[PDB]
């Protein structure tokens, strides 16, 4: 009903492109982009909106004079006339204005720090039905005003920017109980053994195996649940509510065409009943939607979740590498109300890095493959600055800790370093980078060389 | 100083534990440091000696080295429990 | 040595990248 | 009086130095 600090919300409009409610939600990228863009929510039945790069945390809601006083150096409820510290839920960065242009307008994006008036956002409602100083609730559209630039959060044409004109902004809650299935969570799947997807050098990894061993702990066994319910998508999971399913590691979607097989496909193939899956307590064919965070229905380690597609009514079981291929059977065995275990935060964080890692380098490799032609002279599709920006971030992401750290903290930073090296090993991303060393060892400085001017420093 | 040695070695994961006869020595040295009024004075004399350890961080060092060695029932662990 | 009075120094001059030699030179020699 | 009018002049817009020389001939 109400909005406090540490809530999970999104920002959305429907940009009217020739009488079309273009349902665009705000999405910064992070770890490879300091800029922001939009994600379509219009064709959510067939084109799945991403969510994890779109949610936000209201870290604080202070007044004006208190913020200016603290700038000289509980769960507080939202009030119109307060400056808030918005924070990207995935990247951990804070939403701020940027000093670039895409007019005296300004760009928006994330940043590392939190000081300065860039990351601060005072709120004003553009509706006479409510007024200043009172509480902000669900469905309260507003104008969000910058503090540094003193501009409004402008939506342009498609430019999310900071200009001297205003645009309304819908706010929809996502979430607000430990040991329970929460929407958007990343989780393992206990089988004996666990559900797994095959390793790299691909198949295009599109098959499905059941396996125990070290790859249960390791990268490929990661699953982020997503519902079709756009608002309140971080609510507590109950039985029979609809799920899509995106694979975390490969960046694909677990789709089902019972005509062919269990499919591992992209966004646009993942339609409604291509992948509408649910969970049941028994294996029989016996709510629908709640405007809240709901009740905690399913536990983690003590749970019997029977997977079933809505569109075909089948029940997933193994067949008879350990290749017990999970196929949507009509009945299956009694080993299909499986058990769960969630993963942790930096585990999910690196996993979300990896599928954003490969989509740069594959455009970097094929960008070089287009320049591997004797005469192409038109392949502009070759990232440079997005490579270098993501490169220092990954350099920073594996930065060893200093000697000016307490030893208990330094182990945890070291233990964070070890696991994050281990996931890149059993993804074999070194070999992905190793191919970029091949395709950049051609010249001594290249191409039309003005864009490729940092060809020395990129290689170092 | 000495208890700050072992706790840091307890936190540096070696994915198993070693013998460390230095630790096996000083564990048993500390563990060897532990009709009404003649009895009740001994409860104070014990609680003086128990206070001398567990403010110097000697509490969680026996808690740590148990958590480090997972399933090994070696003599390393048995010298902790006799201090525990 | 103040606060947010320099913030209007930005938002003023942001709309005007300089270019002012049109105003400086081109009329002043007639 | 200075701050209030220029905050209004974000809300309303009104090449500037480009069309300035265009008035020198036209």
């Amino acid at each position: 009903q109400f909005l406090r600090t540490d809530d999970e919300v999104v920002l959305q409009c429907t940009a009217t492109i020739h009488k079309e409610q273009q349902k665009l939600c705000l999405a910064a990228e992070g770890f490879g982009n300091r800029l922001c863009f939009l994600e379509s929510t219009s064709n959510s039945k067939n084109v799945p909106p991403d969510l994890s790069i779109c949610t936000f945390v209201l870290e604080q809601s202070l007044s004006v004079r208190a913020l200016q006083e603290m700038l000289a150096n509980g769960h507080r409820t939202l009030l119109y006339g307060h400056a808030i510290l918005l924070r990207h839920s995935y990247s951990g960065m804070y939403l701020c204005c940027l000093s670039t242009s895409r007019k005296l307008a300004f760009d928006v994006g994330l940043q590392e720090d939190t000081t300065g008036e860039a990351c601060w956002w005072t709120i004003h409602p553009a509706s006479k039905q409510r007024s200043e100083g009172e509480k902000v609730r669900v469905g309260d559209d507003l104008i969000l005003v910058s503090v540094s630039s003193e501009r409004y959060l402008h939506l342009s044409y498609l430019h999310v920017d900071a200009a001297f004109q205003q645009t309304l902004w819908s706010v929809a809650p996502i979430s607000s109980a430990q040991g329970y299935l929460i929407g958007g969570d990343v989780l393992r799947l206990l089988h004996g053994e666990c559900l797994t997807v095959p390793s790299g050098e691909h198949e295009q990894r599109r098959t499905v195996h059941y396996e125990g061993g070290a790859v249960s702990v390791h990268a490929r066994s990661l699953w982020r649940l997503e519902t079709l319910r756009v608002a309140w998508s971080g609510s507590h999971i109950r039985w029979g509510q609809p799920f899509r399913l995106r694979h975390v590691t490969t960046g694909k979607y677990l789709s089902l065409m019972e005509d062919k097989s269990l499919l591992l496909m992209d966004k646009e193939k993942a339609d409604v009943k291509s992948t509408a899956f649910t969970f049941r307590s028994s294996k029989e064919k016996l709510r629908k939607e709640v405007d809240g965070m709901g009740t905690s229905e399913i536990k983690y380690g003590d749970s019997v979740c029977f997977i079933q597609h809505i569109g075909t009514g089948l029940w997933l079981t193994y067949q008879s590498s350990i290749q017990r291929k999970a196929i949507m059977h009509h009945e299956g065995h009694m080993d299909d109300g499986l058990n769960l275990s969630r993963s942790q935060h930096e585990e999910s964080r690196t996993a979300r890095v990896i599928r954003s890692t490969v989509f740069l380098f594959n455009r970097f490799i094929r960008g070089l493959d287009a320049l591997s032609k004797k005469a192409k002279a038109s392949t502009v599709d070759l990232p440079i600055e997005s490579v270098s920006l993501s490169l220092q971030d990954l350099i920073g992401y594996f930065h060893p800790p200093d000697e000016h750290l307490e030893h208990e903290d330094k182990q945890n930073r070291l233990r964070a370093l070890k696991n994050r090296q281990n996931l890149f090993q059993e993804e074999g991303m070194i070999n992905l980078v190793l191919e970029c060393i091949d395709r950049l060892h051609v010249y001594s400085s290249v191409a039309g060389r003005e864009a490729g001017e940092s060809w020395k420093s990129i290689l170092n | 100083q000495l208890i700050l040695l072992f706790s840091r070695t307890a936190l540096t994961e070696k994915c198993k534990l070693e013998e460390d006869f230095l630790y096996m020595a000083y564990a048993d040295i500390m563990a060897k440091s532990c009709s009404f009024e003649e009895k009740e004075m001994e409860k104070q004399k014990l609680l003086y000696q128990q206070a001398r350890l567990h403010d110097r961080g000697a509490a969680e060092m026996v808690l740590q080295t148990i958590s480090a060695s997972k399933g090994e029932t070696g003599p390393m662990v048995a010298a902790t429990l006799k201090l525990g | 040595a103040k606060g947010e009075a320099i913030r209007i120094r930005s938002i003023l001059r942001s709309l005007i990248p300089l270019g002012d030699l049109v105003g400086v030179i081109s009329i002043a020699f007639q | 009086n200075a701050n209030v009018v220029v905050r209004l002049l974000i809300r309303r817009p009104e090449g500037l130095l480009a069309a300035m020389e265009e008035a020198i001939k036209i």
